[PDB]
């Protein structure tokens, strides 16, 4: 069964030799995972690839009142 | 008796009503003493209200 085994190892290395990527997928796997990630990134969040976030916040204005005693 | 002539006593009666209005004028009424205890209570209560306003 080792002679059957190396026959499998041959066909993995011809699958390693790629130049156009998915040969058997075609437009079916290309339209799927592009629409699948964009449906998941819409649930994930709108964040850029290199834009680091920076912002500031405003604290509450500590006001005062009057009370006449003594 | 049925006496006469009247020039007497009546001029000696109004001198007497300078005496009786001198003695009886210096009397004391028990009631006036119960009135001075009332105004002493309301004055210090308003003074405590002046001290309460000195707090508030």
């Amino acid at each position: 069964v080792q002679k059957l085994f190396v026959d499998k190892i041959r066909e993995y290395r011809t699958k390693r030799q790629t130049s156009g990527g998915p040969v058997d997928a075609g437009p079916e796997y290309q339209q799927d995972l592009d629409r699948e990630l964009f449906k998941l990134k819409q649930m994930y969040g709108k964040a850029d690839m290199n834009t680091f976030p920076n912002f500031t916040f405003e604290d509450p204005k500590f006001e005062a009142v009057e009370k006449p005693q003594s | 008796d049925t006496s006469t002539w009247f020039i007497t006593i009546t001029s000696m009666i109004m001198t007497l009503f300078i005496l009786f209005q001198l003695k009886i004028s210096n009397y004391s009424y028990p009631a006036s003493p119960e009135s001075i205890e009332l105004k002493t209570q309301k004055h210090s209560t308003p003074w405590e209200m002046k001290w309460t306003k000195i707090y508030l």
